[PDB]
């Protein structure tokens, strides 16, 4: 199948800074990458679909970019409500796969 | 308005089959795909199965292929997951999500999960 | 042609419909049911309240804004007897305007255009119409349309729209769309007026970027206006049983308006080609001027260095200490050749 | 109804002319003391109001003469496209007057409002002076058949005079087009692109004004209102034909200017090629000669400068002959 | 300025000022004919055509040289012709059109003559009027295209003799349209030779010639498009004056006019492309010229630089015939020139 | 003047039969009288074997290949009661594609094109179809037709060509012509791609020569294509009594095909219009590369010879004379200057 | 005569897969005479000829299966387009496989021929390796319903596998275009525009190959020969729509690439301005200086400039002054 390697595995950042998380697909996915956010102990909340578009009902600070097989999520200015675990997901094929996650901590 | 609610979780011995039901409220299951997502305790999200109620076309992950079984009942608006031959590492919380297809190019499509269920914990031990 | 089957695309369930678009933010259903003496109008978000309007004696107008919800459009198509392929064309956005006739309804695809001066973006939004026996269904893509005049006419009992059936409603909607095309064209007029002076005064990279993006925009406008003309031609030259003969004369005006629009688009293309020619001419003139400077310097100071080297070589036999020790006549030669070159350049009307 | 754009503001004026087969009268006036000629139902009466600063008189004639007041806003603003109304008992049209100055190529606009009521014609203008005054001679000196028809032949004459004004304006613009064309063909200029751009924009404004005026005259001709006696419709036919001819002439002017644009571009490219030719010729003439002079300028100590028929005339002749050989080599290529 | 000004000033509509430049000769030619009879004469007396207004057999009055206003005024008054269309007839700068009246139909057309050496198009207005059983036409000067019509009506070739004046009007229009075809042939030959010249031997005069040709083509459209419109109006309206079993001929002439319009549009497209072809040729010439300049400079800049840097006035030169220094340096210059030139002809320069 | 003379029949009575083409070497008549159970083929060079077919009760396809023999056309028109105007329109090769409806027959003038890859010229052949009662008279000027699939369908029942009347035969002919238009369009698209590659990569004089040839060919092709839409629209919308009102959807299909053809032609025209500008910019790019080479050489070697001349000027009391060693210092200075200038030009950007 | 046109002349092998509902026999042999009697098996069979450069084997196969030699010429004519030929005995199809590698941005094809005879399919490849491995797995391990059907469904499966390979190639090209968009909208250069040209040529070749493929599928499902038979037509109808998807994607990619190339290429005259400004500001301030050096480097006896109050520093000061004023003047001209 397709393995979606997500880095960094754990990021530490205070409030008010730009945070970038990247995930690389093993093979080509035609921009069919979604980004989900999960607070500890809650169901995941979708943030990004089509690797660039913004889901209806999320803050505009979240942004998604694609370069080849490198898909990046950027938060322009963090908030105390944005410290959660972020997962990639490729959906180009019928068998979809998730990333290993990127917990965002504080300083 | 839209709500996804799971049930059927609980302690089961290895090799014992239990059925997980994903009650769908606020939408018709016939017009949308239903995906199950398994998250091991302390681990990341993992996809396990999927169903398209309109045509009855399934898709299973390689880790549960041929062992699990997913079915959707449009009459009662509920999608059922049957887990036979349940093994030790399958202990996890199972989420039921409703996905929508979007368009990227004329040859490529992708699906994204809008709404997720509460998630029921399945424990296999003792 | 063929038997009007489903597409059955790859990497996708055999019998599912996918919204081929970008806007997934808003959804609403506005029902406006008007009669000779009274009317109702409401805006909801549940499809179960709009279906019983299918068997309505009075004409009604059901505007579903937001087609990213495939469930609501599928339910509407199932209730109103719409063919699944027609639903697929409704959801598919990347297609030119077109018209199709069926037994119980006529299905039309048209496009709205919004020109944002900031970033100079020409956004295209599909709008689909289905004229049934009594009701007119309009599927939009997002909040925002050009049918406010029609809504005002229906609400205020202005015009003759309140005493005519749904075919006149379809005519009014198409007329409003074609009228808004004229506002789009005049916005193109204004933007081209802005562009021309920048092209002929500040020839930089952003200028040609805008010019080429606008050439593409006008190509798109032609490619979307010609099918609209064909749609209207088929509309007033066919007369399906859904539309009555008393409304056919109203479509000829819309056809003439689209003819005028196409002529304006052709004029726009000619102006765009001329503007690109202007840019090329101005840039070539600037390089010609700097090139004048270079060639003037080179022409004046090359033979001077040549003769300096000629009289600077180490040879045994110099007829050099003659005519006042040689140097003044050499300086006079430099002066006379320099003034000859300057005069010759002046005779050519540059420097 | 209240305020008008008025790019230029001048003095107020009104004039009235009552003409018939035998008797004629005319008055020059500053106020509305001409109430009796209004609604007199007598022989055609032509009233001109120059300057609309005092909108009070406009309102006074708007309630004295039926106007459907919702059109006063259309009348007052001067920057509006020509258009025709089909009201009963009075027909209202708007026609734009164009003025051209050779010193500064600007098409000055002066909106003109025609209102025709029963045996009366009314003229709102906004600046002193008009192209309509030749018609006045027909009213005064009794030439033509203008003094035998009921206020509709007068309207036809006014529209014909405005069309003739457009004709003379097109003649002036044609002269400017010819002079620009000969300037471009003979000797290209740096800012002549400014002149041709000004010509193009003037032509596009003329086109945008002419087309709706074509439509106005077409509506006036084809569907005849009851006010026209059906005897002056053939007179409107020639005005419509003149409008058609004017539109065709404007289109031809646009096309010829567009061609002149690319002619100028080609001239620029040719002159750049000429610069290439002259610079290349000079460089290739004087680089080898300079190099030979330099290499014979080597200090060193070993050289057959002595003997060998000396060196000075030898080098001065070999340089000349090689220069002539390469010049006549360029003569084969026909450069200079 | 110029003589050809499209101005008649503020003259009253009942004025008959002739806005032309031809005052050569004035003749009146009558060609009365029937199925079994034929007549023809030329004169200069107006009253001689007085009884032809009500003649039963079709007649063809041809008044050439309309600069004397008396003959035109008398003809218009005698035949019940509106003075407005009289001044339309006399005016030369008038676009083609049909006007339908109760008793007559009035048409304006233009003949074109092309001067090849001057590449000059000039026009001549002809006004046709068909009234009951008589067609009468006013011309500018002597010479026209209807000579084949005269030969056909003289020798009785075709069905022109066994028809009414409607067929005569159709024959005149057909001959004029054929004149347009031959004019477009001449223009096509000129376009072909100009295209060959610009493709093979570009020159500074080529752009001026192309501009003149574009002017000629737009002046051609300015009259041909009204010709298509006027033939379309004549075909579709079909007033009772124009009889049945004759309108198919007008349909054929309308087809000829639309074909002519399409051909002229094609000519304009080709001429528009020609100037871009010339620009491409000029760019190629510039490329070659600067290739020559660059190769010369690249070959002979290092040589003079080396000569300068080995020929200053320094006492510390290690070049007092170290190992035959001057032959070495000259051979080095030659080898550098060879290495530089062999690098070229590999880059195609 | 070549064989493009429109002045043919300049001075001539209307209805005069004159052939204006350039093919006068061949002639044949093919008659195909097909019924529901039998079909009969026939080949001849004499009309009198072909005339008695106008009274048949079954569809009959008459293909008269070679119209230079105007006697055959005149005899056919006289027997079928054809207007002489229609006959001279048949014999006029330069006739615009058109359709005319008469009381008994429907007259159609169309064109088929031939594209030669070896010699890029677009040749045209005029075909006149007269649908009269249960007969379809075909007039053309040379052997070689795109109607062979229709002949195969008639001979071997690959469809319902034999189950319908002559109007369906006219349909099949029009559809075959439109299919030929499609194949010609794809060949022209291949030529478009070849010329685009050439202008992008290797500009030359033959490049603009062929581009101009292609532009003229496309202009002529579009001029021919546009009236075909009107011809099919007339055959579709205002159905004459000759068309049996059952083939109308088929004519709608052909009308849609013509719409597609016109759209493709417009796209090709836009590409051709951009082609010459692309060529000009490519030539400018090559000149720019030569420009970069020239300016690099000039910048590297002009200041160096400047400094050499500065140190070569001679006079007494030279500060640079009596120096430690003049040559090493000057050579190092010029080497540093050249190195930094090369880093500026060739290493960084050029 | 039979002549091989391609350039792959190093591999040859015959692969036979004879499968029934309950039995399967797969083997690899290099003898043409051993595989000939496989027509006797009523069950469908699949014969794969990997090497075309050995013309004897294909000649013998055509002789035994009875195919008119024009199809042999078409098979050996590698430079071609996908095409379909119908006969009363067999169906002939010419298709093209594609290979794309990300590192070296180049595209190479490989013509593949298929012949469908009564209860038999023959495929002629050009080299080791193909895209029909999933079909082989399905036949071998009894995954789908391929065993229960005849050779027409086998031809279906082969064409479907080829179309899936086309989809994979389209994914690779999509990644390439997504990289190139930023690469040319951020840092344009000669290498980037060369890559754009190569991508445009690859897209042109891909469309020239995909359009005849759509025509072949249309002819395959529209007018059905008796060999195809009804039960397979609904399957063949899907591949046509798959080709529609591929063609639409190719059109979109070609439009994007053409637009990007035009956007870059319409900015050459500004580079001309820049290089002219550079050359002018460099050669304008050095020709006067070299001229001054030439004047003061002449071999004139008793020249006035012998020694005048530090003449050398004065001359260099004058040259510096003129160079400074000239370089300052150019800033006033915005160069
Ligand atoms: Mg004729
Ligand atoms: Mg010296």
């Amino acid at each position: 199948d397709i393995q979606m390697t997500q880095s960094p595995s754990s990021l530490s950042a205070s409030v008010g800074d730009r945070v970038t998380i990247t995930c690389r697909a093993s093979q080509s996915v035609s921009s069919a990458v979604a980004w989900y956010q999960q607070k500890p102990g809650k169901a995941p909340k979708l943030l990004i679909y089509s690797a660039s578009s913004l889901y209806s009902g999320v803050p505009s600070r979240f942004s998604g970019s694609r370069s080849g097989t490198d898909f990046t999520l950027t938060i322009s200015s963090l908030q105390p409500e944005d410290f959660a675990t972020y997962y990639c997901q490729q959906s180009s094929s019928s068998l979809i796969t998730f990333g290993q996650g990127t917990k965002v901590e504080i300083k | 308005e839209v709500q996804l609610v799971e049930s059927g979780g609980g302690l089961v011995q290895p090799g014992g089959s239990l059925r997980l039901s994903c009650a769908a409220s606020g939408f018709n299951v016939s017009y949308y795909s239903i995906h199950w997502v398994r998250q091991a305790p302390g681990k990341g999200l993992e996809w396990v199965a999927s169903i398209s109620s309109s045509s009855g076309s399934t898709s299973y992950a390689d880790s549960v292929k041929g062992r699990f079984t997913i079915s959707a009942d449009t009459s009662k608006n509920t999608a059922y997951l049957q887990m036979n031959s349940l093994r030790a590492e399958d202990t996890a919380v199972y989420y039921c999500a409703r996905s929508y297809w979007y368009y990227i190019w004329s040859y490529s499509y992708g699906n994204a999960m809008d709404y997720w269920g509460q998630g029921t914990l399945v424990t296999v031990s003792s | 042609m063929e038997e009007k089957r489903l597409s059955a695309k790859k990497g996708l369930p055999p019998g599912t419909l996918v919204y081929t678009g970008k806007y997934r933010e808003d959804f609403e259903i506005e029902v406006m049911n008007y009669s000779i003496e009274e009317f109702r109008e409401f805006k909801t978000t549940d499809v179960e309240s709009v279906l019983p309007f299918r068997d309505s004696s009075t004409p009604t107008w059901i505007n579903i804004t937001g087609i990213h919800r495939t469930d609501v459009v599928q339910r509407v198509g199932e209730f109103f007897g719409i063919h699944p392929l027609v639903l697929e064309d409704i959801l598919n956005v990347h297609q030119r305007p077109k018209v199709e006739f069926f037994e119980n309804y006529v299905f039309i695809v048209l496009k709205m255009f919004t020109y944002d001066k900031n970033l100079h973006e020409l956004e295209s939004e599909q709008v689909s119409l289905i004229l049934t026996k009594n009701c007119v269904l309009m599927f939009q893509e997002k909040i925002g349309d050009v049918f406010d005049p029609v809504r005002e006419r229906i609400r205020y009992n202005r015009g003759i729209i309140r005493k005519k059936r749904a075919d006149y409603l379809l005519y009014s909607l198409i007329d409003a769309l074609v009228d808004d095309y004229f506002v789009l064209l005049e916005k193109i007029d204004d933007e081209i007026d802005v562009l021309e002076e920048e092209v002929l005064e500040r020839p930089e990279k952003e200028t040609v970027q805008r010019t080429h993006q606008l050439k593409r925009n006008l190509v798109e406008l032609r490619k979307t206006i010609w099918p609209l003309r064909e749609v209207l031609s088929s509309l007033y030259r066919d007369v399906p049983p859904l539309i009555e003969k008393e409304t056919v004369p109203y479509f000829r005006d819309v056809y003439d308006h689209t003819i005028q629009i196409a002529d304006t688009v052709e004029t726009f293309r000619d102006i765009v080609s001329g503007l690109l020619d202007v840019y090329l001419s101005s840039v070539s003139n600037k390089t010609n001027e700097v090139m004048k400077v270079l060639t003037i310097i080179a022409t004046i100071f090359m033979p001077l260095t040549f003769i300096a080297g000629i009289y600077g070589m180490n040879f045994e036999y110099m007829p050099e200490l003659r005519w006042k020790w040689g140097y003044p006549v050499v300086l006079a030669v430099m002066g006379v050749i320099a003034v000859i070159m300057v005069v010759y350049f002046k005779k050519k009307k540059w420097l």
